[PDB]
């Protein structure tokens, strides 16, 4: 849950490092590079 | 591998945790893991 | 005078390392958590 400045890999393209502000989206960073986003989100994650 | 960079924390810890870890235990993994490549050691005689 | 000189004293000897010159071949370069925008970090002159 980081900025995509933070994932940094050292060789290869970083498809998971652009970043840009989307218009129609709280005018706020929006990736937009992959396809499909599988996961298994925390059940109840408190951070800090 | 792990794309860290802090001098600190990279340089302050260890592979093994010592005194929970014996090092009788540390020297038969060490030395019976290889002899085999985790690599390319993949073969499974015929279909890796 | 030594300014220039005695600011390395300061920048390297803290333990976070968030910034680092070079004398020569000047790649003034800093942590990734701090913007890394118009992507050339060299050295031009006493202003970087």
């Amino acid at each position: 849950l980081l900025p995509f400045r933070f994932y940094v890999k050292e060789t290869s393209p970083n498809y998971l490092e652009t970043a840009s502000p989307d218009a129609l989206y709280g005018d706020k960073e929006v990736n937009g590079k992959f396809d499909v986003v599988v996961s298994n989100p925390p059940f109840s994650v408190d951070l800090d | 591998q792990l794309n860290v960079t802090d001098e600190q924390k990279i340089a302050e810890d260890n592979v093994i945790n010592r005194n929970k870890f014996p090092l009788n235990k540390l020297v038969y993994t060490v030395q019976a893991l290889e002899s085999l490549s985790f690599l390319e050691g993949r073969n499974s005689l015929d279909g890796k | 005078k030594n300014w220039q000189r005695i600011v390395e004293a300061k920048l390297e000897q803290q333990k976070h390392k968030v910034a680092e010159i070079s004398l020569e071949n000047g790649t003034v370069n800093y942590s990734k958590k701090i913007k890394h925008n118009r992507n050339l970090k060299a050295l031009t002159g006493d202003e970087e």
